[PDB]
């Protein structure tokens, strides 16, 4: 089942997040979800079983309190530290994608989070809504590391 | 195979090549120079394809595409023409940028003359931190694209 | 001063919390230079912003104001004078894309971990490289 | 003594005791979440979570990871010495109010 | 902060701990037994057999 | 009408903004109208007389 993540009908990936792993990894990457250090650490220590070595990136919100975001905790399950070799680049359009002002502002500046941007295995925009994780579409996350 | 039944995905493979070999300490190149770094690799790739005629020997260098000596392959020979023309459509974008940004955009290469006209010293230092600050292409970033 | 890359004073225009409850995109307009403007994401449970208000933007770098092999990140000590001991709300993030708006108008995309920003200048913001680390700094 | 207890995973530790990962038998969330609160109040630890690997078997994995000051194996031995002192305040204060009532 | 879970009509807010050093720059509320022993109090409400009611 | 005039943290809204399960057709039959039933390309032909 490692050599058959792809179906030979079309070439799309067939083994991805089923209908409850999407909506779990969407409430994390919701734009108004902010974690401090002790809650990120507990969140970051359930994706493994206390074996993988993480190194914490510097947090987003910094002056009033120390706050991370729900994408810096999701850009750690791709490249957890320097010794892991995964570094990817991907530009994908979500399931809804309400369009911006359509001539000046580019595809990233949608009204919602919209178009997803990842550069060097850090999420820069967009959410995870079955267009970037799940089945069907050729440009998913799990297709790129494969 | 990647999207639309071609095994390339020229967009993502460029942006994967651009992040993995990114630096600002390296210099960068000029629009005429990057095509010869491209033709250095896939140059010798094409002359391995010999284009014999229907009877053993070679055919004359005039009127190759005549729908009559199409041998055991043409799409692999047509594959390198599309990898050249993708960079050619991006070779002009640097030139047509640096044209309208004040400098002379030398898409055409110079001949046996004063080698290194080098318009660095001519235009002021605002222009060198104008074009290369927006976007830029190393010689490493074309060795790792193709 | 030695580390500040950019600084102006803005009067905000529009605050549209579209389908959120804790993050709303703002609008701005520079009151001294008459060209540049930006859009920015502010989490307003801890820095509440109202329409038609004055505030400062300051893109510094390496706030330590002068000058353990663990690859992690650690905060500074409790007693330390530093930059942004005088503002109200700083952020942190990377640049990813530079593209020109029109003739002699270039735009700059900073993204602070999910929270985007787009400002466009006229080569007035010359010092903004494509470096890894830049910090916004805001007073009220 | 016994040695089917707290146990350092050599496969997932650093060359010194800065980062270490343990495996504790017979003990579920009731210790695994109490020990997380009392450890993270150390000004030296940067990363301390736990994880139950599978609910059929019964063993907890506690993770501990700090800066260069003190070793992590010295951080939790200070940490679970400090939960012991946390119950002495609760047991004493509760029992002197019952007698009062 | 201010240790109040915020009830509203579709959510609750800041339910987690935020009681640890390394949360703000002024890294206060470190562990200290004497700083704990003063603030912990117990108030016993109606107590009988077969039922207890008391606060922590 | 029922989609844009509908608050966030609605439960059949937040799993149809994703692609996990549902549609904007299936939630519209639950709150607004279930539409006209088809019978093999025919809009319920007559039963008798």
């Amino acid at each position: 089942v490692k050599n058959n993540l792809l179906t030979p009908k079309s070439g799309e990936p067939i083994i991805a997040a089923t209908q409850d792993f999407i909506t779990g990894s969407y409430l994390i990457s919701h734009k108004d979800s902010f974690y401090d250090r002790a809650t990120l650490t507990q969140l970051l220590s359930m994706m493994s079983d206390g074996i993988e070595h993480f190194d914490i990136p510097p947090p987003a919100i910094m002056k009033p309190y120390y706050l991370w975001t729900g994408k810096q905790v999701f850009s750690l399950l791709i490249k957890p530290n320097h010794n892991s070799p995964v570094v990817i680049n991907l530009d994908a359009k979500n399931k809804v994608f309400v369009p911006p002002k359509s001539k000046s502002l580019p595809n990233e500046m949608s009204q919602n989070d919209g178009f997803v941007i990842i550069r060097g295995s850090q999420i820069l925009s967009g959410v995870m809504d079955k267009s970037v994780l799940g089945d069907g579409k050729k440009h998913s996350v799990f297709y790129t590391i494969l | 195979m990647e999207g639309n039944a071609q095994p390339v995905n020229f967009n993502r493979s460029w942006d994967h090549a651009y992040n993995i070999t990114f630096n600002n300490q390296d210099k960068g190149l000029l629009p005429y120079a990057i095509m010869e770094t491209a033709n250095e690799i896939l140059g010798p790739l094409e002359e391995r394809l010999v284009r014999y005629d229907n009877s053993g020997c070679l055919v004359k260098r005039e009127d190759l595409n005549k729908a009559e000596y199409v041998d055991q392959y043409d799409a692999e020979r047509d594959f390198y023409h599309s990898l050249r023309e993708y960079i050619n459509g991006k070779a002009t974008a640097l030139a047509n940028l640096r044209k309208s940004r004040g400098m002379l955009g030398l898409l055409e290469p110079p001949a046996k003359e004063l080698q290194g006209i080098d318009p660095d010293e001519t235009v002021p230092d605002n222009v060198k931190t104008s074009v290369s600050q927006l976007y830029r292409i190393s010689e490493k970033s074309v060795r790792k694209f193709l | 001063m030695s580390n500040t890359l950019f600084d102006d004073i803005f009067q905000v225009s529009e605050v549209d919390p579209g389908r959120y409850n804790k993050v709303c995109r703002i609008e701005a307009a520079s009151t001294t230079q008459d060209q540049c403007k930006l859009t920015l994401d502010i989490n307003v449970e801890l820095f509440p912003v109202a329409a038609q208000d004055s505030l400062t933007v300051t893109i510094a770098s390496s706030l330590n104001l002068e000058d353990s092999a663990t690859r992690s990140w650690r905060p500074p000590q409790a007693g330390d004078r530093s930059l942004a001991d005088d503002y109200d709300y700083v952020m942190y993030g990377t640049a990813y894309k530079f593209e020109e708006v029109s003739k002699d108008l270039i735009a700059v995309y900073y993204s602070f971990g999910g929270l985007l920003m787009r400002l466009e200048g006229n080569y007035r913001n010359l010092n903004n490289l494509k470096q890894e680390n830049a910090y916004l700094l805001i007073r009220r | 003594p016994d040695r089917e207890k707290i146990k350092l995973l050599t496969q997932a530790t650093s060359e010194d005791g800065t980062s270490a990962s343990f495996q504790i038998v017979e003990e579920d969330h009731t210790l695994g979440n109490a020990l997380r609160y009392v450890i993270m109040k150390n000004p030296d630890v940067e990363f301390c979570g736990y994880s139950i690997p599978h609910p059929s078997e019964n063993l907890l994995n506690i993770r501990i990871q700090t800066y260069g000051e003190t070793t992590a194996v010295d951080a939790l031995q200070k940490g679970l010495k400090d939960l012991m002192d946390l119950c002495d305040v609760v047991e004493s204060k509760f029992t002197e109010k019952i007698k009062s009532m | 902060m201010s240790n109040i879970v915020g009830i509203e009509y579709n959510r609750v807010t800041n339910t987690t701990s935020t009681d640890f050093p390394g949360f703000s720059k002024d890294a206060e509320n470190e562990w200290n037994v004497e700083k704990f022993k003063k603030d912990f109090e117990v108030n016993i409400s109606s107590l009988d057999a077969r039922e207890a009611n008391f606060d922590l | 009408v029922c989609i844009n005039e509908l608050d966030n943290w609605n439960a059949p809204l937040i799993m149809a903004t994703c692609g996990s399960k549902g549609s904007t057709l299936n939630v519209s039959q639950m709150v607004a109208v279930v539409g006209q039933q088809i019978i093999s390309g025919n809009r319920v032909p007559d039963g008798f007389q």
